[PDB]
């Protein structure tokens, strides 16, 4: 008698699913998944009585946030929702929202239960959104499929671009010309809901509608290039590429050239032949929909501070296997403490250019300052020179290292290899602390304010020390001095 | 905006063109029943000073090993020629969406 | 407008002939229809691959002839027109399915849900108180392959052959695969789904473009004429993995003076991703024409392009009974190193560095473990033969020239610049080869520090900035700027390189074109007698085996020894040894670099002899070829 709801073409009940799941999140706790993860015998019990979602649910309202990330093998752990696992890994769009529902009912209901005094406008407003990860195996770009198509799948991959972010409508905004009467509808799969006439009986003007941009309401979207990551290529092929859509919160969640496991549906969508005609070419645009990005006190400052034998032990260490040259770790070792930076302006950083052979460990120092610092960039002086180290005109403004390093170090290796002109930029780089150019109508003074640490190569072989070794180097003594 | 009906002459003023150039629908005059063929009046309509400069994040904000975002940035009235190319700059203002035209 | 004429082929009894092929035919040859169990696979949802065999209608056509009737030829009308007996053997196959013999796993398939609405739909409709396309409820994919050694699909035909009376037939094709594209869903049926009347259509493509249905055509849909608008469901459609590629002329079959020809080949389901750029192939496919749409079709007119969608495709590509075989012979570096190129004579030392370059050195976890080895020499004494020879013997190499690099270029199937490797790419876990090192690029001169340090390919072009994999061993050779060697001139200021490189490089050879005349004589017989009789010549020693060497050099790569600690103090007192000899023309001091190199030739003889231990006398052979070094920088 009661027209109950069935997800398409699948003979499963909606009522079902948002009882299995409702009960799931309020009566999993942890002990369950400690079961049967095989962990029984490293249980922490104190941990595991209290009820592992609610608790959550509990910090979301306070924190703020409305984003509740999840892990799909709790639904093998619980028994209601284990055929619902199965639903993840078969039809995820529509379970998926079925889970934010029940997660605003959720808020709804523990508002409403103990009769906490919180107001149900704060709470109705925020649009909640799940995210699942750790739904299964991890699964290969070329042993992708069209067996994959809706479905919920893992991909890791590294960031090869990152596009600005695309307005994607939510709610369409309608005017009448006529009567002005401010009315809105819902878009679905990127059809507009549009009236022929107005909802007022009063007018009901026919042809009157008018689509007003800025008042309606938008929801980001980022496409990202994903890159297989090279540990598991073929050795035959380049890796593959291919689109990640990201909506919403997701959206500058995932940065530049870092190592990302990405969890979300693989969708294919038809590409239009032509731009006004209806015509859809035979091949489709796959994409993966996401629904989660998985990444990758001062008491410890002070009880070294007090300690008397700290010079030696930072001294050891920044370079561990470099025994001799303590003075050169010392000057580096100044170097990332420097001095404060003074205005009424004098630099505070000091500058170290190391002579030796290329034989001699001193890449490896450059390597170790590098990941030692927290600003600071790694650069050759064979790779770059011109006018590339310093701020270039691209395509926009691409600057180099020497201002994108504010405070930190620029460590340059082979720095023989300098040009006449990157001379002339880094005479204004060290005296004046501070880059201009005048390029293509753009004046640009920016502050460099970067603590150099360069490595030379003396030509050829070792040098006696008997005469001295500043003439052998190729650098200009401006830049010595 | 303000355009001539081409067959009886009649006048509309005050068309407002909000990001593509748009003409009157609907001659006013009841007798004549124009709906296409406007010209436009070059004296009576208004018009208003525009500048386009285009934006980008500066190098204190720009994180590792990124291209610099880019935004474009509407000068209207006797904003014009306010900002100059290469400069570190505020404008505080409205964000806007444009469409396709 | 389409006047008719009279063929004399029959449909219905050739579609007899295979209904009757289908579950009479079995084979018995090698020691219930075969084609039966595997349909019945099909119906078990065991395999998805399907594949007809030419020689098995073959043979049962003339199992008709034993049994003294005669059929229709079927062979030849397969071989005539396959795209039409594709259909016609789906058709057969799906009037002749098997039972389901195991769990059908009903939840997973949702078509059957659909098509069970569906018979409940047209049960209820037709009360009173085909309905789906074929290629829907189809879950195998069919191949053909080619009859041999029994005919035009027999014979391999090259590019340029294939002519435009070959369209419509199976043909077969002898090329190498250039450009590869990813794997990417083509569709069969669009489902579509009406709101109002909450019915189905489904749209059949069979074209590179479709067009949408907007308005449902449904009986109960427009017997009341509502205007349902139809939605496109990708859960009901089937798909296809489609991918295409092409395949290039062999240099050995385009005549002299003409540009090899490319042919497009389109690879449809299970046969998916078998293709490899760089590979050289059979692939025996129905030969297609592809038809434009709209105004491409109207300005080109008749002249219309072709394809090959394939059906077959063929790799033209105890051991440790032999490893002990080879350790029972006896002088395994000698027979491996005179084995290796066996045109040049003499050279004993360097060939043995050239063979511990494919040995390389172990890893740990992060310190390279790679050897590399340059071959600074006189010109005249044979460097490409050599680069030629060690790209042959070992697999996943190339030749190149430094006139070399990896680069993403333009024009792709897509606008976008695709990610095409360079040299030091598809060298990577393997050998590169560089040829005149004197006379290379600066890009390069900068690129190959990265190669060896770092051990990857960073290009940052037109936005996009990747690290592509190079684990490369590196092979150079380097004449120097001028031909002779004099101790007038620095052995540096000869070669022009920088010292940064030899700073990390590890093991220069110099060999000389010195005149003896024993020693002409003794490579001058050679030389002339590889000219004598047909190929290589005889060896007057244990002769050459050039399948041999790829397994047991791999078996090497697998040990992996670990060596010991008064090993290491050995090691240490020689290199204190060779830092007493660098207090003592050429500069060339040994370095901790040198060290390390030192150590690579220590296990890659360790490799060799298949050793747990690094022995002391291997360990001073090592710097008894370090002095050969030494010697070599000296003359
Ligand atoms: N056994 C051999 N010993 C020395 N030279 C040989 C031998 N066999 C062939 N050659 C010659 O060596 C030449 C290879 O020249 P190559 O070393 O590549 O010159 P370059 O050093 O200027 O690159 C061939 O032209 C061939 O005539
Ligand atoms: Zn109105
Ligand atoms: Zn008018
Ligand atoms: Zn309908």
């Amino acid at each position: 008698s009661e027209p109950l709801r069935i997800i398409w073409g699948t003979n499963v009940s909606i009522q079902e699913c948002t009882t299995n799941f409702r009960n799931f999140l309020m009566s999993f706790k942890y002990k369950f998944r400690k079961i049967l993860d095989e962990r029984e015998e490293f249980i922490n019990n104190t941990t595991d009585e209290e009820l592992y979602y609610i608790k959550q649910l509990n910090e979301m309202r306070e924190l703020g946030t409305s984003n509740l990330n999840l892990d799909a093998r709790n639904l093998l752990a619980y028994k209601q929702t284990e055929d619902l696992y199965h639903q993840l890994l078969n039809y995820p769009q529509e379970v998926i929202s079925i889970m934010d529902q029940t997660i605003k009912d959720c808020m709804v209901s523990l508002i409403v239960d103990n009769n906490l005094d919180y107001d149900l406008d704060e709470i109705e407003t925020k649009f909640y959104k799940v995210r699942p990860y750790n739904v299964g195996s991890c699964k290969g770009m070329r042993e992708l499929n069209p067996n994959d198509i809706d479905k919920l799948i893992n991909l890791k991959g590294l960031v090869l671009r990152s596009t600005p972010v695309i307005p994607d409508m939510k709610v369409a905004f309608f005017k009448c010309n006529v009567c002005d009467h401010t009315m809105a509808v819902e878009i679905d799969r990127g059809v507009i809901q549009e009236p022929a006439r107005c909802e007022r009986i009063d007018c009901n003007e026919p042809n009157s509608m008018s689509l007003i941009h800025n008042r309606c309401s938008f929801a980001d979207k980022q496409v990202i290039k994903l890159q297989e990551t090279p540990d598991f290529v073929p050795d035959g092929q380049t890796p593959h590429s291919i689109s990640l859509c990201v909506y919403d919160e997701l959206v500058d969640s995932c940065r530049a050239g870092d190592r990302i496991e990405v969890t979300g549906t693989f969708r294919s969508i038809p590409i239009r032949a032509n731009s006004r005609q209806r015509v859809l070419k035979s091949l489709y645009k796959t994409y993966v929909d996401v629904v989660h990005v998985k990444k990758v006190d001062l008491a410890k400052i002070r009880e070294v501070a007090a300690r008397e034998d700290l010079y030696s032990l930072l001294a050891r260490s920044i370079a561990p296997s470099i025994y001799e040259l303590e003075d050169v770790k010392k000057g580096i070792l100044l170097q990332l403490f420097g001095g404060t930076n003074k205005t009424f302006r004098y630099r505070g950083d000091i500058n170290i250019l190391l002579c030796g052979d290329p034989s001699t460990s001193k890449s490896q120092i450059l390597q170790y300052v590098h990941k030692i610092t927290p600003r600071g960039v790694y650069t050759s002086g064979k790779g770059s020179s011109a006018v590339g180290l310093t701020a270039y005109i691209t395509r926009v403004l691409e600057s180099g290292a020497l201002v994108l390093s504010d405070g930190g170090v620029c460590c340059i290796d082979e720095f023989d290899k300098m040009s006449d002109s990157t001379r002339s930029v880094l005479h204004e780089v060290m005296e004046q602390q501070t880059i201009s150019i005048a390029k293509a109508g753009i004046i640009t003074t920016l502050n460099a304010r970067s603590s150099i640490l360069a490595s030379a190569n003396p030509i050829g072989s070792r040098y006696n020390p008997n005469l001295p070794v500043t003439e052998n180097i190729d650098l200009p003594p401006p830049l010595l001095s | 905006a303000s355009f001539t009906c081409d067959m009886c002459r009649a006048i509309v003023d005050n068309v407002e063109q909000s990001f593509k150039y748009t003409e009157p629908t609907f001659c006013p005059n009841p007798s004549c029943e124009n709906r296409a063929f406007w010209t436009l009046n070059v004296t009576r309509s208004r018009f208003l000073d525009w500048q386009k400069v285009r934006i980008q994040e500066n190098a204190n904000e720009i994180p590792t090993g990124s291209m610099p975002r880019t935004l474009d940035v509407i000068l209207r009235g006797d904003s014009v020629e306010r900002a100059k190319p290469g400069d570190r700059c505020k404008f505080t203002g409205v964000e806007i969406v444009v469409p396709d035209v | 407008a389409l006047p008719s004429i009279q063929l004399p082929v029959d449909y219905n009894n050739l579609f007899n002939e295979i209904t009757d092929f289908l579950v009479t035919f079995k084979q018995d040859t090698l020691s219930g229809p075969k084609y039966m169990a595997m349909l019945q696979k099909v119906a078990n949802r065991e395999l998805n691959s399907v594949i007809i065999d030419l020689d098995d209608i073959l043979q049962y056509q003339n199992e008709k002839f034993l049994q003294g009737t005669q059929a229709d030829d079927l062979v030849s009308a397969i071989q005539q027109n396959a795209n039409h007996f594709t259909e016609l053997f789906c058709r057969a196959i799906d009037n002749n399915m098997p039972l389901p013999t195991k769990e059908i796993d009903y939840k997973d398939d949702v078509l059957d849900v659909i098509l069970n609405q569906r018979r409940l739909r047209n049960e209820r409709m037709l009360s009173d108180r085909e309905l789906f396309p074929p290629n829907l409820t189809r879950r195998y994919f069919l191949y053909f392959k080619p009859l041999s050694q029994n005919a035009i699909s027999s014979k391999p035909l090259s590019v340029r052959q294939i002519k435009g009376d070959f369209l419509g037939q199976l043909i077969t094709v002898r090329g190498i695969i250039t450009r590869v594209s990813d794997v990417k869903p083509a569709v069969e049926v669009i489902a579509y789904t009406c709101d109002q009347c909450g019915y189905e259509v489904f749209q059949e493509v069979n074209s590179r473009t479709f067009t949408p249905l907007s308005e449902c055509t449904s009986e109960e849909c427009s017997q009341n004429q509502t205007k349902g608008q139809l939605f496109m469901s990708t859960r009901a459609s089937k798909f296809s993995a489609f991918q295409e590629c092409k395949i290039q002329e062999l240099s050995q079959q385009v005549p002299v003076g003409h540009i090899p020809r490319s042919l497009n080949i389109h690879v449809n389901g299970t046969l998916v991703r078998s293709l490899s750029p760089g590979d050289i192939v059979d692939v025996t496919g129905i030969f297609l024409p592809a038809p434009y749409t709209g105004f491409k079709a109207l300005k080109a007119g008749l002249l219309t392009e072709t394809y090959l969608e394939a059906q077959f495709v063929r790799q033209h590509k105890d051991v440790e009974e032999r490893v002990m075989e080879l350790i029972t012979s006896g002088d395994v570096y000698n027979r491996l190193a005179k084995s290796i190129a066996p045109e040049i004579y003499g050279n004993l030392d360097v060939k043995k560095a050239l063979l511990l370059l494919l040995v390389g050195g172990v890893d740990k976890r992060k310190i390279r473990g790679d050897i590399n080895v340059c071959l600074m020499g006189d010109p005249g004494v044979a460097k490409s033969q050599l680069l030629k020879a060690i790209c042959k013997i070992s697999p996943r190499g190339v030749y190149t020239t430094g006139k070399l690099t990896a680069a993403v270029m333009k024009d792709p199937v897509t606008d976008e610049m695709i990610l095409e490797g360079g040299a030091l790419v598809l060298a990577d876990n393997g050998i590169c080869c560089i040829d005149e090192f004197d006379k290379m690029d600066e890009s390069d001169r900068t690129a190959i520090h990265e190669v060896m340090e770092q051990q990857t390919i960073s290009i940052s072009k037109a936005g996009i900035n990747t690290t592509l994999n190079a684990r490369t061993s590196i092979l150079a050779a380097a004449n120097p700027l001028y031909g002779r060697y004099n101790p007038r001139l620095s052995p540096l200021d000869n070669i022009n390189l920088p010292a940064a490189l030899l700073s990390r490089f590890d093991i220069l050879f110099l060999m000389l074109d010195i005149p003896s005349r024993d020693d002409d004589e003794k490579l001058a017989e050679h030389v002339t007698y590889v000219h004598m009789h047909n190929k290589q010549p005889d060896l007057d020693f244990t002769p050459v085996e050039p399948s041999k060497m790829r397994e047991y050099i791999a078996y090497a790569k697998t040990k992996r020894p670990v060596m010991s600690e008064a090993v290491n103090d050995y090691v240490v007192q020689a290199y204190i040894r060779l830092r007493q000899d660098s207090k003592r023309f050429s500069f060339g001091q040994a370095t901790p670099r040198t060290l390390l190199g030192i150590i690579r030739l220590s296990q890659a003889l360790a490799k060799l002899r298949l050793a747990d231990m690094v022995d002391i006398d291997d360990v001073e052979e090592a710097l008894r070829l370090v002095r050969v070094s030494k010697e070599s920088l000296y003359q």
